């Protein structure tokens, strides 16, 4: 019998989290301050003025259909009445930050994969490797480095939601018809004027689909990270399934469902 | 003179140096076209283009016809050869030098019009300047004057999807001109048009060329248009140039009997 | 302020789990016996004869490529050496049962959705509603009825993995060219000879893609259900992220990753 | 007579009774299919088909020629009408009687050969019996004789994808015949073959009919092939039969120049 790995892994992780603590403490500070800043100040404001804004925005993107606005109003207001508005402001900053980081990390990586073909041959199977595996195993590399808290949930989310963004970015870049690229290269476009002026404005519609997948994946992953300590509605759910208080768990789950439907309909209608 | 060529060639596939020494010798082409697949695009072309003329180029598929243009621009990296223009060899230029070359001297026109559908015409036509970081007002007036020269300034706010093949080609040519280059490249410019508008654009092109003098190199399939417009025609096949006959090609025909 | 729901929900759930206990006790018995039967007898046999079988099967489906067989051998054997073979036999019976139930429930429902068009107009948006929402909220309806254990993990998995099976079934059925259906109906095929003789043999290749998604979704969901008490490697992972023992958690996560890669490559190569 | 039709009607879309009666006024279908949007397949066709004949059916591609067939065996639910056969009306039958009808009496043949690619010849051809819960040996023998009557028993283990258009059509006809039906429906059977193999299949069909007599219904779009097959031809346009002429169709031309 041999069981050598665990020791090697814990040793390497201690070495990292000891020799790089200069970075991890900074990341922890930044994460906690961003969270408690854009969840209490940029949000957590009158819960009858935000649901109204969202209702009229749904009206805009819907035109005449009143189902989705009725849901937004008889939704978010339902949450508030149930007293879960402060746990929805969180669970939004989390998906917000996770989506922003996944974007910042994928879109560039998507460009790099579109230019070089060997980079794609490398990463695309890696992306299927990361989108096939269960996401619950993205928590180890989170609590191992950042321990429990918010930033580990964010890390798990960005590394769980990244693949689709990268894939659809690569697509939307290396699916724009080569003739336009010839045109933009004939007038001397140095891959930075070309990108913004031609490729993004044409890929947008493909990329944003990857991003509207990224957002849902980040929501799923933060709800799962609730196990770690990532605040929001997930914790509620968690508590319930730990104490079998189906009322609290169900209301939190229905709040998450409402948030999910809203985000889906928005992120879809704002893509076409 | 304006252009001079020096043993221009382009070979695809790996086995780069071996295939290069194979093609430079004059070995059979179909042999390698069917044997290894390291296709051949060009055959050690050594010609030239004089200033203020129209060096049409003809051939069928697999003739490496359009490839020569994209090699002159370096849109596809040439295996070996040299293109001396304005006392400049393009194949041996750094990034910025080739950039300024493409931005001032040369500029292309495309078969399928190569137009940015997501941009307005007066937004497209100015691309040749936008890339140069030109004063918005200056480039705007230049684009408007270019549309005027083509009489399409009224449509300076529509989108290409709402226009006709003829107007699309005209806007592409306006985009080419707004840079006021010394060279004008075309690649099957009028393959998606019908005879009437084809000949009309041909006549307008010769009118501008005589009024506004500048070098042109043209790509086409039919000899009728070449003689209507071409001042020095060039036949090609299997990536090899045959001749440079203006009114002699109709006479000297080593299998150039396509005149009828 | 009003907070009425939780009470209504807990009341309804008590009413159900009290007036139907005749069914829930039976389901619990069946689930526990199936699990401890096909995880200890149909499996949990020499851990050097099963990895060999799987290695040669990988060889078969791979032909000449030796990477995937080398992984299976230097995988499963790695697990065993780490002492996690009894937690992999579980986590397999779970995905096995979840996939079987999801199939049994979807494939029929997929047929019903292919025949009737209103049924599809109903369910397809419901299926996107169930595939967009986070899966963590499929635990409430599990611990509320079956409490903690194995059968709740199975329930969460079957209701989390069902959508793709149903969708691809509907597709593979109402994408077989109408001319063959005309041919089979002209000779008097009463929707049961027609189905087996024509539609399934032609849909197979589309259905099985939905099923190879179902399997991965069930794996993800049982790993997540580890929170409830669904045994297997998940528990390990869980324990780790609760006690920050990164060695055990990492080895269990790598075992899950290995199982996932194996299942993906198999379920793919056995579809083409 | 084997078949007798009585006021066959097929109308798509909603407004079933309203549109049915509004069109029952007898107005040209063009008006109601263009303006009122109610699509029309047929209108009150009352003809018959006697045993041992060939009632070909013509009509420009898009004139509701094959819809009549697909209504005869109820592949499309007819609005109103009666099809009296063997002293039996089909539209007034449950699933069981209709299935027995389709099994024993009628059987179709398709334009694209309607063949199960995942099943081999001796596997498809026996379908007409497999559906009937027939002894494997008996249905196998019947399939093999139906094949060798077409001289294809040698290929009784290949797959359709590896065969020829003409061979696929012959296999479809063997599938239709193995059930030994009193009626044989054929919808553009030879619309995807070459003229010579087309004519060959025509001759095969005629020799088989003369040898083995049985009622046939046939759709086609060429008048020459028809007259080669025509024992009682009946063209159609705008979903309305106009004649039942054998050798007079080309003589009499009631309100039709298509007849030439």
């Amino acid at each position: 019998g041999q069981v050598p790995i665990a020791n090697w892994v814990s040793s390497a992780t201690d070495w990292i989290t000891s020799t790089f603590s200069s970075g991890f403490d900074v990341i922890q500070k930044s994460g906690t301050v961003l969270m408690n800043g854009i969840t209490g100040a940029l949000t957590a404001v009158p819960f009858w003025l935000m649901i109204a804004v969202v209702t009229i925005l749904a009206i805009l993107v819907s035109g005449k259909k009143i189902a989705f606005p009725l849901f937004t109003f008889i939704g978010l207001s339902l949450i508030a009445n149930q007293g879960l508005w402060s746990d929805l402001m969180s669970t939004i900053t989390l998906v917000l930050l996770s989506s922003l980081l996944s974007i910042i990390i994928g879109v560039p990586l998507g460009i790099w994969m579109a230019k070089s073909d060997l980079v794609a041959k490398i990463v695309q199977p890696i992306l299927d490797f990361m989108q096939t595996m269960p996401g619950f195993v993205y928590l180890i590399p989170a609590v191992a480095f950042f321990g429990i808290g918010v930033v580990p949930g964010v890390f798990a989310s960005v590394i769980f939601a990244l693949p689709p963004t990268v894939r659809m970015t690569n697509l939307g870049i290396r699916q724009v018809s080569t003739e336009l690229v010839e045109a933009a290269d004939s007038f001397g476009s140095t891959a930075r004027q070309k990108l913004f002026k031609l490729e993004f404005p044409l890929a947008k519609g493909t990329i944003m689909a990857g991003v509207n997948q990224t957002i849902m994946l980040a929501l799923s992953m933060v709800v799962i990270a609730s196990m770690i300590g990532a605040p929001g509605l997930g914790r509620g759910v968690l508590a319930a399934v730990q104490s079998a208080d189906i009322g609290k768990g169900f209301v939190s789950g229905i709040s998450l469902v409402i948030l999910a439907i809203i985000i889906d309909r928005f992120t879809q209608k704002l893509n076409v | 003179v304006k252009i001079k060529i020096e043993h221009l060639t382009k070979i695809f596939g790996k086995r780069i140096k071996t295939a290069l020494t194979m093609v430079e010798k004059g070995e059979p082409k179909n042999e390698i076209l069917k044997k290894t697949g390291a296709t051949v695009g060009v055959y050690d072309t050594n010609f030239e283009i004089n200033e203020g003329e129209i060096f049409v180029i003809m051939g069928l598929s697999g003739s490496g016809k359009s490839t020569l243009l994209r090699l002159l621009n370096r849109l596809i990296e040439p295996t070996s050869g040299k293109i001396f223009i304005d006392n400049q060899d393009v194949a041996t230029l750094n990034k910025e030098d080739l950039l300024q070359v493409r931005r001032k001297t040369m500029s292309m026109v495309f078969q399928n019009f190569g137009l940015f559908p997501h941009r307005t015409i007066l937004e497209n036509t100015e691309y040749g300047l936008e890339v140069q970081n030109v004063p918005k007002e200056e480039r705007r007036k230049r684009a408007e004057k270019a549309l005027d020269n083509a009489n399409l300034l009224d449509f300076k706010d529509q989108y290409p999807k709402q226009l006709s093949g003829g107007m699309q080609q005209r806007v592409g040519l306006a985009r080419a001109l707004a840079n006021d280059p010394e060279i004008l490249l075309m690649d099957e410019a009028f393959s998606a048009l019908d005879p009437l508008i084809r000949r009309e654009m041909q006549d307008e092109l010769l009118e501008l060329q005589a009024k506004f003098q500048k070098t042109i190199i043209f790509v086409s399939h039919d000899l009728n248009e070449a003689l209507r417009i071409g001042d020095r025609i060039a036949i090609m096949k299997d990536g090899k140039i045959m001749q440079i006959g203006t009114g002699e090609e109709i006479l000297t025909n080593p299998a150039n009997d396509y005149v009828k």
